[PDB]
């Protein structure tokens, strides 16, 4: 009876890879990159069964 | 120029010593200082007078 889509498990990834920037110095240079992720979302915990010790 | 008073000569003493190179070692820097000397200008004058009969 829902209206969301029924996705029991999802991985919300904002961005896999961003090139934040590059800084040039006299003797060296630096680069920085970043990523974003909101972890995993479970909408229906009743639809998951976990066993440990198999 | 003829209608001047002083001649100025500048002397620049530089400064700086090299160090061993290293990628992350801090950069040595060179510098300079300046001194000046002034000498007064002297103007000499000489003329002539000529007559027609002469």
């Amino acid at each position: 009876g829902s209206t969301d889509g029924g996705s029991v498990f999802s991985q919300l990834v904002q961005s896999k890879f961003i090139t934040l920037g590059v800084e040039k110095r006299a003797k060296s240079y630096v680069e920085d990159f970043s990523n974003g992720t909101a972890g995993a979302l479970c909408k229906r915990p009743w639809a998951v069964v976990r066993y440990l010790g198999i | 120029s003829w209608e001047d008073q002083e001649i100025v000569q500048g002397i620049v003493e530089p400064a700086g010593t090299a160090v061993e190179y290293g990628d992350h070692t801090n950069i040595p820097l060179t510098s300079w200082n300046a001194n000046f000397e002034r000498r007064t200008i002297v103007r000499g004058e000489l003329g002539m007078m000529v007559g027609t009969l002469e």
